[PDB]
């Protein structure tokens, strides 16, 4: 298997700058090169430019001139793309990809780095229990939820009962509205186990070292 | 022609 | 004056034929294109090199259901049979050295929309605003999307069954085992809440149309 592994996911200030490694196994560096592509959210793919490791050439969309510095590790086989001046334009995933000198097929792409320049602070979640309206107590079943509202940043942890219940549960990934997120997890049991037995729901959120546990109770 | 030379 | 028009974003039937253009600058008639594929939050996967005689060479793991030809300026990717893993944009890439710069620039990119496939239902559940979020001046609605494939699903709040579209955020559909999963959150205060009959959370997928509503009245 021809493998790029490109470092982890990084949430970054306005006017920093930023270093994205791409480490290439299972193939002949120095017979390739390296080439990185932006991917802004909803946007298509834009080029930015490709380093020779054998040679360090380097050749760069002349958008990224005064943005992205390529460099790449022969003893390592490892490429790096520095971003400086970072502005909210190149909050983007970053891909690597694999060349040939004289073709212009990207054939393998690393993994991406989704870079964030962003200003948001860190905020803990208000957790609210989430019983059902009177018309939905009436099944076989019953769901109850929580909502996490309004934290920063990733990620939450959600368990039911402290993991004690595992089955029937639905975590939903979380929305982005105005640097804070919210998200919802749900869990179904028998309608004879709620209320009769207690469900709480357990949110941490390592960034505010907090943890809050909210008891479901009837509405 | 397309040249490609890196 | 390197450019790469590519055709609008189109739907094929499952086992359909599909052909998409890759249209070349007038100038650039005679260029070697590439195709890559890119599918729901996965990096660009490379599907092939295309040239001038329409004679193409297909990268790692892609199926024969894809082949390439070219009429002047025009670059075709032809998948026969059309699957579900076909769903993806298809993006084409072209390189050249021009004052011994190499540029590589890619296409728009064409969306993909394979129907007719293997349906799951979307499940709701609903959730009201909380005792504690109320006492805030607060309320969020919360509609939760389990259990469908394929991943395209519409959004819509009603307010005593007219459109609501302020103060909501609504996901991206996420994996979850075979199946997909989405929220979305409709924030309004204790009053809006309190001085409506009822509120719909209504999902589209597939040509089908799923609601749930819930009402703030005494059962
Ligand atoms: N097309």
């Amino acid at each position: 298997q021809v493998q790029l592994q490109q470092s982890g996911a990084a949430l970054v200030r306005p006017g920093t700058s930023v270093k994205v490694s791409c480490r290439a196994s299972e193939y002949a560096f120095t017979n390739y090169v390296i080439e990185w592509v932006k991917q802004r959210p909803g946007q298509g793919l834009e080029w930015i430019g490709v380093i020779n490791p054998g040679s360090g050439g380097t050749n760069y969309n002349e958008k990224f001139k005064g943005k992205a510095t390529l460099i790449a590790d022969k003893s390592s086989s490892t490429a790096y793309m520095q971003l400086s001046s970072l502005t909210s334009d190149d909050s983007a995933v970053y891909f690597c990809a694999r060349s040939t000198y004289y073709s212009g097929a990207l054939d393998y792409w690393g993994q991406g780095t989704s870079v964030t320049v962003s200003s948001a602070k860190t905020t803990a979640p208000s957790v609210y229990p989430l019983a059902p309206v009177c018309g939905d107590t009436t099944g076989s079943s019953v769901t109850l939820g929580c909502l996490v509202k309004g934290y920063f940043p990733e990620p939450v942890t959600l368990t039911w009962n402290s993991g004690s219940l595992s089955s029937g549960v639905h975590t939903f990934p979380a929305v982005l509205q105005s640097d804070l997120y919210t998200l919802s997890s749900s869990v179904t049991v028998t309608s004879s186990t709620w209320p009769s037995q207690s469900i709480t729901c357990n949110v941490a959120h390592p960034a505010s070292s907090t943890k809050v546990d909210k008891k479901i109770e009837p509405r | 022609v397309q040249i490609v030379y890196k | 004056q390197l450019v790469l028009t590519q055709s609008s974003s189109a739907s094929f039937s499952l086992g359909a034929s599909a052909k998409l253009t890759c249209t070349l600058s007038s100038q650039h008639s005679t260029y070697t294109i590439e195709w890559y594929q890119q599918q729901p939050l996965k990096p660009p996967k490379y599907v092939m090199e295309l040239k001038k005689d329409g004679s193409h060479s297909t990268g790692d793991g892609i199926p024969d259901r894809f082949s390439g030809s070219s009429s002047g300026a025009d670059r075709y990717l032809s998948i026969s049979n059309i699957q579900p893993e076909d769903e993806a944009i298809y993006i084409c890439g072209v390189g050249d050295t021009i004052k011994e710069q190499f540029v590589y620039v890619f296409g728009g990119g064409t969306k993909v929309t394979v129907l007719g496939q293997p349906k799951s239902t979307p499940t709701l559940t609903v959730f009201p605003p909380s005792s504690e979020e109320l006492k805030e001046n607060k309320a969020t609605l919360v509609c939760l999307i389990s259990n469908f494939s394929p991943s395209g699903v519409t959004v819509a709040w009603k307010a005593n069954g007219t459109p609501i579209t302020q103060g909501v955020d609504t996901s991206n559909p996420t994996k979850e085992g075979n199946k997909f999963m989405a929220s979305s959150f409709l924030h309004l205060t204790s009053d809006q809440w309190r001085s409506h009959n009822s509120f719909t959370c209504q999902v589209t997928h597939e040509g089908d149309t799923v609601e749930k509503s819930l009402s703030p009245a005494e059962c």
